[PDB]
RNA sequence: GUUUUUUCACUGACCCGGUGAGGCGGGGGGGCGAGCCGGGCUCUCGCUUCUGGCGCCAAGCGCCCGGCCGGCCGGGCGCGAC
RNA sequence: GCCCUCAGCCGAUCGAAAGGGAGUCGGGUUCAGAUCCCCGAAUCCGGAGUGGCGGAGAUGGGCGCCGCGAGGCGUCCAGUGC
């Protein structure tokens, strides 16, 4: 049926047979030193020993209660710069012919409403480049009693409002049309972040190096469980 | 996408040109050595004029800057008249002396008859 | 739980070698052979030793699409170095 | 102009008128110049848009016949050498 003349050459690939084709070398390629630093930078937050202040910014609130909290949050969101300049004009034609409660952005305005006690709850990064900017804040919100969580992208929190980046967001006053569902949330990050801070205090963390030292010390570990098995018995 | 040499070679990024809102000179320089002053004189020494009645040539003193070839263009754009070839020395005194070679069509001592010198 | 000394061993500080920083560590798969009772344990192995040439720009199986009038022409993606 | 694809080298550059280092011989010529000016014969390199032409490539072998034979019709190929 089929051309015999068609012949299958079958390559064997061998050492001194046939030549050698090329493989992925993303580890055995020489990477620039930039690229080495910000990747072992990574690498240094498992090697090296976490004090419990940095170790409690591990703890990251889930999908489906952040979603709620950025859905509750668009419903609160300013109004655009050029409708700042239109309400601007509308003002100045109603002069020629009270505001809104929003949500407060940054920390020097945040923390002093803190000890003013106006806040119910407070949105922190959790891998901010700025780090002495957080550190206090959830110790003190400990003891004034203000929920604090710890959500993903401190680049999409910036973005929700009219700013490019933002460190910590209060959310100080809210309607009564939109009480019970931030009370859950009230609810849900107190019972998550805040009643086990005496844990997040003694709970120590890091100390896990690379899988190459972690298998050459489980090799030897089940070495000695064999041998522990059978060599008095 | 494989990695497939182990260096790590930099891509071509981006290089751009040169597009101004303003040039930098104002005036820009025009055409100073004119056609009348790349050649000077010719020399009428009585062995000079020898040399041109026995090999039809002549002798002009040019400028230093100029060519071989940039004398025909400017014996050509002058005089009208062919050039075989250019000779040039540069005289001890500091002056080059140029060797123009003429047509036969259009005798040397016949140009300079027209032009006026003997 | 605190403090002094000895024994060890890391690595994430420090010292040195080479490269074109080219085949690092585990899980898993295959031929052959071993003891124990066709199942299971781990070990073994992973293509080149006959003469001064050499193997450089894959074959082969599959999965789909475009153009022309069921047939011709031209392409893409995998298995093929778990 | 953009998207795919490929390429190595020991690192810019300087450094020999006794190193490597293409492409002219004779004759006469002025008061002073001769591989330099002139005569007669030559040689190498670069470009060329339609390369302007000669020559291989290039012209043959088999079938049906017409045609007394020459020679030409249709049907299959060979050709980037002896």
């Amino acid at each position: 049926v089929v051309n015999p003349l068609f012949e299958k050459r079958p390559k064997n690939f061998g050492i001194g047979q046939d030549i050698q084709p090329k493989r992925d070398l993303t580890r055995f390629v020489k990477w620039p030193r930039y690229i080495r630093l910000q990747r072992q930078r990574a690498i240094l937050y498992k090697r090296l020993k976490v004090p419990p202040a940095i170790n409690q910014f591990t703890q990251v609130l889930d999908r489906q209660t952040a979603t709620q909290l950025l859905k509750l949050a668009h419903k609160y969101r300013p109004e655009t710069k050029q409708e700042k300049k239109q309400r601007l004009l509308a003002r100045a034609e109603k002069k020629a012919a009270k505001r809104p409660p929003v949500l407060r952005a940054g920390v020097n305005t945040v923390t002093t409403l803190v000890e003013n006690k106006k806040a119910q709850l407070v949105v922190i990064a959790h891998d901010v480049d700025p780090i002495e900017l957080v550190v206090f804040l959830p110790a003190l919100c400990r003891k004034m009693g203000v929920p604090y969580c710890i959500l993903k992208g401190k680049a999409r929190l910036c973005r929700l409002v009219h700013r490019k980046t933002c460190t910590t967001v209060a959310f100080t006053q809210v309607n009564s049309e939109d009480k019970g569902a931030l009370a859950k949330l009230v609810e849900a990050i107190r019972t998550n972040y805040n009643d086990r801070y005496d844990e997040i205090r003694r709970h120590w963390g890091g100390n896990v190096l690379g899988p190459k030292s972690v298998a050459r010390i489980a090799k030897l570990e089940k070495a000695k469980a064999k041998e522990l098995a059978t060599k008095l018995g | 996408k494989i990695r497939t040499s182990p260096t790590f070679r930099r891509p071509k990024t981006l290089r751009l040109r040169r597009q101004p809102k303003y040039p930098r000179k104002s005036a820009p320089r025009r055409n100073k050595l004119d056609h009348y002053a790349i050649i000077k004189f010719p020399l009428t020494t009585e062995s000079a004029m020898k040399k041109i009645e026995d090999n039809n040539t002549l002798v002009f003193i040019v400028d230093v800057k100029a060519n071989k070839h940039q004398i025909k263009q400017a014996v050509k754009k002058l005089y009208d008249i062919d050039v075989a070839k250019v000779n040039t020395l540069i005289r001890p005194d500091g002056e080059k002396k140029a060797y123009v070679r003429l047509a036969p069509d259009y005798d040397a001592l016949d140009v300079a008859n027209k032009i006026g010198i003997i």
